[PDB]
DNA sequence: AGAAAACCCTTTTGTTATATAGTATTTTATCCTC
DNA sequence: GAGGATAAAATACTATATCCTGGTTAAAGGGTTTTCT
RNA sequence: CCCAAAAGAAGUCUUUCUUUUGGGUUUAACCAGGAU
């Protein structure tokens, strides 16, 4: 957790349109297996 | 020029080539079919995969066994006819047919 | 004769001869960009570039043997335009006639074929490439990261 | 393209019948390929571009 | 139903169905044994086409035999093929890797045709694969299913086009045989009726006609009506016949010596010999319905005649003319008319007897040509038919079929219902058919000429949506192949039960009606006017005095799987679509429950799929145990079934199965005495039924999301089985001594603590990641390396059972190995963040946050909700069907009692009888598309019992009041509650998850692998450096595709440089760089890099 | 000829270039990406480099 | 001494292609001119 | 009547998103050699 | 660059240093089936 702070993470998905295709955010630990993402994004990734 | 490479690119430059230059290339001539021999799996001569022509497949290994140690370097097998150098070289050596 | 100019100026320019079309050696790739593979039980799987290599070598000394011990010109010439197919088939396969297939009746993967397409070494080993320190997943939503 | 001059008559929460449903298939099955080969064309263009 | 022992679920259909659903697996079962001949056949077709019943091999051996050389001298035969028992059992084959199949023996005679000396033998033809009595071929262990193919049919196809130039209609014809040679006669511009033998230039028709022996009298004689047939032998420039065959002949073989010898015979050989062109059976047949030449002789002969080809010819003309009606002189007049090839009279059905039939064909003929190739190099006297007779060629035929192609496909194993769909597929792509990346829109769509012989819903979503469908529940194939469907006749308006089984043209000619019509109990229409199918799909309403036909019932264009749905007519076809191919993903849960609400359609699926075990005779049970069951037969004889318990299926999924009879039950034959896979007491069980409210919570359900209560992981509600298999294989080797032993070299003893004695897993101890399951050293060429096969990447779970095939225990091992040991682990997989739950009507989510047990929407007596859904996602999808669902779900949970204490209530007047009162937990069934109406919903929710003291917690409306678990106050408005079925779809979260830091490399060129099994790095593609140019960055870029990827001492200096915490290098150049340099250099291109 | 040559007809525009004796100076964001040095634009360009 | 099973080499009728849309270059066919 | 010039047709080449997993990877014939009977 | 084994030295009751040998591509191409 001290290593990943302040640490930016890319975060793609594909197709990849649109130059907002691809952002930079930064990671925090969850449990579990799926990556969260940020629901106000979703129109820009165009991601359901 | 820049010979292998590293970054001194500044143009590139393309063009017909001529047998002169082919024959250039190419450290040797192949002239068998034979790609490599079952029961040794190793290379077989003067074929697609001769050792004489594109290098050793070990690392400062002949193909006689005449040579194995790495202060060896650079000498051409006096027997085999292989040089002497690492298996990387196997990379960047072309042949040419007559 | 407009149309024609072009390449008629183009060898009258640069001091490269047109020369270079009729070859008289065929180059051979290093062999580690045309590996054969051995899996498992013997089973050597050859890349096509190995086998059109060998039908042009095979051809080859053919000529070269009858051309050595005698023979009425028409028997060369049918020789010589076995090599002029062979070499053919090796830099552009396909290109004239039929196809040389190999197993299942399966055209083979010549050299200009490496070069072309979504295949080649042009925009699918240089414009993209596989990256370490990746990783994929599923996606879900969560409601309590900022933005 | 042309339109049936049937029409269908009856909403979905009513349910429709067999020969409407059939009906309705015969232009929702176009929707889904269109869809298909347009999104396959548009990279074509944004590539070009 | 009619099912001895399934359990009592009550419908509401109101209409009653005269034919019971068919055999769902009839289709192969019935076109395969054909193929051999059985007993069974010869029955089926001596009441139908007992003219002249002949099996495949049979007609294939008559078609072949006699083979004759040159001279005619002496003779080969065959004939009465014969089939032995089967080598071994169908579960035997299935363990030991042996390919289940039978002998085969022909009777050869060989006859000199100068001697008189017969020689007859019978000769082995190799051994035959057969089916498993469920439809099934096994092939070197595994199962393999044939799926059948679309083709256009041969025959004479006509069609018109609009000319761009001059805008003239151009007609064209095209004589389509089976293995044969084409011709087109079209017209064009500047009219000129021409040919196209084979696949050459253009021609007049006059030089064809005088080639075939017409005179230019006889021609305008009879080709007098039309002004094209006059210009066109105005100029012809042919003179006499001979110039015709050899102008013929310089364009079909061009560059050779014309002779009239060659051409004759060479013309004669492409058409007229059944050498060559063969238009089967089917083709004459619909040759000869379509210019009706004989309509009266049986269809023997399947080569072209002149006849037919003038009659052709003189049609194409005459359409080009515009004329209504010809008559060809000795036969009845037919329409002229254009040709479709989309009309299902013309596409049809190569089922798997067919295909079969092909490849033995061709392995014959190969076998044919060897044969009299021999015939000339042997000395007489001592030729023998075995000594002629090479087989190898026919089983490396049969072989490459059965374990190459695009239609001997990998059973889909997810759960019964994959395999019973994929046995009954239809699918138009594979060898003779059109292609993936070759396809238009106009073969996609959904023919009229479907309805009841294709289901129009059920297709695959992505680029195959129109080339893959399922046939419908009532279709049938006819002996040509084409496709038939039911319907119930007329008479004088009067509604018989005399049923008659129609093809496309048929239904085409006739008026067909609705199954769903106003019967009045006497076979009458209750109103003149009825909806109506014309001739070209026109839906109008005509009286109920013409009409000639009507359907059998309604559902009888939907698939089988399709039929599973309830309420489908509320639901858009889009939407259902996706809901027929997402019931064929499920995935056996450990536990399994029947729906609430289905379809009446679950029991013949699961009985007719094969995963359930069926009583084969009556008979009382005497010992029940869970590996096997003993019936005691009425008449001395007894039986034992097996049971598989913990068997792998093609995908990964458990294959239990438990009795669910006891020891004193009386059992009846076809009942249901044991459950499957994804069954309960005979019905299909795919999912769960799970309280669901339809209200947005707190964003976590957003955009189709789910949530999940805690008790479906705590009570292992969604719980799945997943098996894993190892095999390794010590290879004998040149250099030899492999073998499979315990000490592992250069090994710690912890490590080998698990090993066994031989070096294999105890079963019983959980292997996870990074531990031994076989030990093999093999030599270097200790000389050895040890390959000791590893746990991959990524699994885990205890090792359940190890098979080892020893050569000194004489099995049948590949050549070159001595063992083959193979090992399973398993593991059992509750539902997490990241799984793809989804209902039935295509309401897919992926679940978004298992909330804790208290934290949820309670009712008003404490019981929690276990999922809630979005209201956003319901409208504007049009999936209203669900909503539906939920509410009936309701009424079937709490039980129901409609009040007929003064009369029954109006919008219960047509209910059936025993559905006016339900208890708890009752089960209903409401039929596809004849089912539970708006105004009987209604009603029963009007009227449901009390849960325990006297509340009720569903008004009318069907929306309760909810307390917020989380805060504590009530939600100020009501919700809607019910029970939903939904199910877990095969797409875990756990099979997806993939992280590489560094790992493998390639070969040629030196970037990163790609796959979660090796280690794998993922691609940053094209177009994902297009959108780093855009930003701007261009370190970012550099970075990402020379010191990540392929720049060999930057790897290294990075990794060093990182761990010592220095600032990271600079990058080199990438390697694909030089790879390139030096293809092009091989291209003989010069190309430097100057500087 | 690079870039055209990675953009379509690889075979008519390396072989016409081939003729023709041209060289490629290395300017654009195709070329400068497939051999691995910066892009001449956004952060690359020299008053920010 | 003859027969049967095991090496070493070579090499793969016209099939079946249900294609469109666009452009660019070679025939060839016919029309116009001298 | 013969030659040249222009439409026509006739062929030749080029292109038609992104990502992931599972099964196979040669056979067949001719010529030559060794062991068993 | 990295790992494995053998021997010697120091301390801890198990890590570091020195020497020798061995080593690293589960690669690759096809067909098929899925996802958004
Ligand atoms: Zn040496």
């Amino acid at each position: 957790e001290e290593v990943i702070a302040e640490h930016p993470v890319l975060l793609n998905r594909a197709p990849t349109l649109h130059r907002l295709g691809i952002q930079a955010f930064e990671p925090m630990l969850v449990e579990g297996k799926a990556i969260q993402l940020h629901p106000l994004v979703c129109e820009a990734f165009n991601a359901d | 020029g820049a010979m292998l490479d590293v970054n001194f690119f500044d143009e590139l430059r393309i063009g017909l080539a001529t047998a002169e230059d082919i024959r250039q290339w190419s450290y040797g001539e192949v002239k068998k079919p034979e790609t490599i021999n079952y029961r040794t799996l190793k290379p077989e001569k003067d074929g697609l995969f001769c050792e004489k022509i594109f290098g050793p497949t070990r690392d400062w290994e002949c193909y006689c066994g005449k040579y194995k140690r790495v202060r060896f370097k650079g000498i051409i097998c006096e027997r085999c006819g292989v040089e002497v150098t690492r298996a990387k070289v196997r990379r960047e050596r072309m042949g040419h047919i007559e | 004769a407009l149309k024609r100019l072009k390449v008629v100026a183009a060898f009258q320019q640069s001091g490269n001869s047109p020369m270079g079309m009729v070859l008289d050696a065929v180059p051979v790739i290093p062999p580690e960009l045309r590996p054969m593979v051995q899996l498992d039980g013997g089973r050597f799987a050859t890349s096509d570039l190995n086998d059109l290599y060998r039908r042009v070598i095979n051809r080859n000394n053919r000529l070269k043997r009858l051309i050595d011990l005698g023979a009425p010109e028409i028997i060369v010439n049918n020789e010589k335009r076995m090599l002029q197919e062979s070499v053919d088939a090796l830099f552009d396969n396909g290109r004239r006639g039929r196809p040389v297939t190999g197993p299942g009746n399966r055209p083979l993967k010549s050299l200009s074929d490496l070069l072309k397409g979504k295949q080649g070494r042009f925009r699918q080993n240089l414009l993209g490439k596989r990256v370490d320190y990746s990783g994929r997943s599923v996606i879900v939503v969560g409601p309590q990261l900022k933005l | 393209g042309e339109f049936i001059p049937r029409p269908v008559k009856s909403s979905f929460r009513e349910g429709l019948t067999v020969l409407e449903y059939f009906i309705n298939t015969h232009g929702a099955r176009k929707g889904l390929a269109d869809t298909a080969l347009r999104t396959a064309d548009s990279g074509y263009l944004t590539r070009r571009l | 139903n009619s099912v001895p022992g399934a359990p009592n679920r009550v419908s509401f259909a109101k209409l009653r169905e005269p034919l019971e659903v068919p055999g769902l697996l009839d289709v192969q079962t019935d076109s395969f044994e054909w193929l051999i001949g059985s007993p069974r056949w010869r029955e089926s077709a001596a009441e139908r086409g007992d003219v002249n019943p002949v099996g495949g091999l049979e007609e294939v051996l008559y078609e072949l035999s006699p083979i004759e050389d040159f001279s005619g001298s002496m003779s080969l035969s065959f004939s009465d093929p014969r089939f032995d028992d089967v080598k071994a059992p169908v579960d035997e084959c299935k363990d030991k890797d042996m390919t289940y199949a039978a002998p085969l023996f022909v009777t050869a005679e060989f006859i000199n045709n100068n001697t008189g000396e017969i020689k007859s033998q019978t000769v082995f033809m190799g051994d035959f694969p057969m089916m498993t009595e469920k439809g099934t071929f096994i092939i070197n262990g595994t199962e393999r299913v044939v799926v059948s193919q679309l083709v256009r049919s041969p025959g004479v196809y006509f069609d018109e086009t609009i000319d761009k130039s001059t805008d003239k209609t151009l007609h064209s014809v095209k004589v389509i045989p089976s293995r044969g040679a084409w011709l087109e006669f079209d017209v064009d511009k500047r009219d000129t009726v021409g040919v196209r033998i084979d696949r050459k230039r253009r021609q007049p028709v006059t030089v064809l006609l005088k080639a075939l022996g017409w005179t230019s009298e006889q021609i305008v004689e009879r080709f007098g009506f039309s002004e094209i047939m006059r210009s066109t032998l105005e100029k012809d420039n042919t003179v006499g016949t001979d110039e015709a065959l050899l102008d013929i002949y310089r364009k079909l073989r061009p560059g050779e010596p014309p002779t009239k010898e060659s051409a004759q015979t060479l013309l004669e050989n492409l058409f007229f010999k059944e050498k060559r062109y063969d238009l089967a059976r089917v083709g004459r047949y619909k040759v000869n319905k379509k210019l009706g030449l004989h309509v009266g002789e049986p269809i023997t002969s399947s080569t072209l005649t002149e006849e037919d080809v003038v009659a052709t010819i003189e049609y194409l003309v005459r359409l080009h003319e515009g004329q209504t009606t010809m008559t060809v002189p000795g036969g009845v007049e037919v329409p002229v008319e254009t040709d479709d090839i989309d009309h299902f009279g013309n596409r049809r059905l190569r089922t798997v007897g067919e295909l079969i039939q092909n490849q033995i064909r061709v392995g014959m003929s190969r076998m044919e040509r060897v044969v009299r190739e021999r015939m000339t190099t042997q000395d007489v006297e001592a030729i023998t038919p075995q000594t002629l007779i090479n087989i190898r060629p026919v089983v490396a035929a049969i072989k490459e079929f059965f374990g190459t192609s695009q239609l001997s496909q990998f059973m889909d194993q997810n759960n019964p219902l994959s395999g019973l769909t994929h046995k009954r597929r239809l699918s138009a792509l594979g060898p003779g058919g059109l292609s993936r990346e070759r396809a238009g829109l106009e073969v996609r769509d959904v023919h009229p000429s479907h309805y009841g012989r294709m289901c129009p819903i059920e297709t695959p979503e992505g680029p195959n949506i129109g080339l893959i469908g399922s046939l419908s529940v009532y279709a049938r194939v006819n002996p040509f192949g084409f496709i038939e469907t039911p319907y119930r006749k007329v008479v004088d308006g009067v509604v018989s039960d005399e049923i008659v089984y129609l093809t496309a043209d048929e239904e085409d000619r006739h008026v067909v009606a609705q199954a769903n019509s106003p019967i009045d109990a006497d076979g009458r229409f209750v109103e003149p006017r009825v909806l109506v199918r014309r001739k070209a799909g026109e839906v109008e309403y005509v009286p109920s005095s013409e009409v000639d036909y009507m359907d059998v019932s309604p559902r009888q264009m939907v698939s089988v799987a399709t039929a599973m749905i309830p309420f489908l007519e509320h639901d858009d076809a889009n939407r259902a679509l996706m809901g027929a191919n997402m019931q064929r993903q499920a995935v056996p849960l450990v536990r399994s429950e029947a729906p609430l609400v289905g379809t009446g359609m679950e029991l013949r699926a699961a009985i007719d799929a094969g995963d359930v075990v069926v009583a084969e005779e009556s008979g009382v049970i005497e010992e029940v145990s869970a590996d096997y069951i003993t019936v005691m037969h009425d008449n001395g004889t007894r039986r034992t079934y097996r049971m598989r318990k913990f068997a792998r299926s093609n995908h990964g999924t458990c294959a239990n199965q438990c009795p669910i009879v006891d020891a004193g039950d009386r059992v009846e034959a076809g009942q249901v005495i044991a459950d499957g896979p994804c069954t309960d007491d005979g019905e299909m069980a795919l999912g769960k039924n799970l309280l669901v409210a339809i209200m947005p919570w707190e964003g976590h359900n957003y955009e189709d999301a789910i949530i999940l209560s805690n008790r479906l992981v705590e009570e292992d509600v969604l719980t799945s089985i997943h098996i894993e298999e190892h095999e390794i294989d010590a290879r004998d080797t040149k250099l030899g001594a492999e073998e499979i032993t315990r000490d592992i070299p250069n090994i710690s003893d912890e490590v080998l603590a698990d090993l066994d004695e031989r070096g294999i897993v105890r079963i019983g101890a959980e292997v996870r990641d990074g531990d031994i399951l076989v030990g093999k050293v093999t030599p270097k060429g200790r000389e050895v390396r040890d390959t000791s096969l590893k746990v991959p990447h990524g699994e885990s779970g205890k090792v359940i059972g190890i098979r080892v095939f020893s050569r000194e225990d004489e099995d049948e091992l590949p050549a070159g190995v001595n063992e083959l040991v193979r090992v399973y682990v398993a593991q059992k997989r509750k539902i997490s963040d990241g799984d793809k739950l989804a209902g039935r009507h295509g309401n897919k989510g992926v679940i978004g946050k298992i909330l804790p047990v208290e934290d949820m929407p309670f009712l008003a007596d404490g019981t929690p909700v276990d999922i809630i859904l979005n209201t956003h996602g319901v409208p504007r999808r049009m999936n209203i069907g669900q909503i539906l669902e939920t509410h009936l779900g309701w009424c079937a949970h709490s039980g129901w009692k409609v009040d007929a204490a003064k009369g029954v209530p109006d919008w219960a007047a047509r209910l059936p009888d025993e559905l006016l009162e339900a208890q708890p937990n009752a089960i209903v069934s409401t039929p596809v598309f004849d089912g539970a109406q708006e105004a009987e919903l209604q009603g029963l929710l009007s009227c449901t019992l009390p849960n325990r003291d006297g509340d009720v917690l569903v008004d009318a409306d069907g929306k309760a009041m909810l307390f917020d678990g989380r805060s504590g106050e009530p939600f100020p408005y009501p919700v809607t509650v019910g029970y939903m079925y939904i199910m877990k779809l095969h797409h875990l979260v756990d099979d997806k998850i993939h992280a590489r830091s560094t790992g493998p490399y390639s070969m040629i060129t030196q970037q990163p692998l790609g796959g979660k099994a090796q280690f794998g790095g993922q691609r940053f593609g094209e177009m994902e450096c297009w959108a780093m140019q855009a930003y701007g960055a261009a370190y970012t870029l550099q970075e990402l595709l020379t010191i990540k990827s392929d720049d060999t001492v930057g790897r290294v200096k990075v990794y060093e440089a990182i761990v010592k915490g220095e600032n990271i290098p600079e990058p080199g150049i990438p390697e694909s760089f030089k790879v390139l340099l030096k293809e092009l250099q091989s291209l003989c291109l010069n190309v430097e890099v100057l500087s | 000829w690079l870039s055209a040559a990675s953009f379509q007809e690889t075979t008519r525009v390396l072989t016409d270039a081939a003729i023709n004796c041209r060289s490629d100076k290395l300017n654009g964001l195709k070329e400068n990406v497939i051999i691995g040095k910066l892009i001449p634009a956004g952060t690359g360009i020299n008053r920010y480099r």
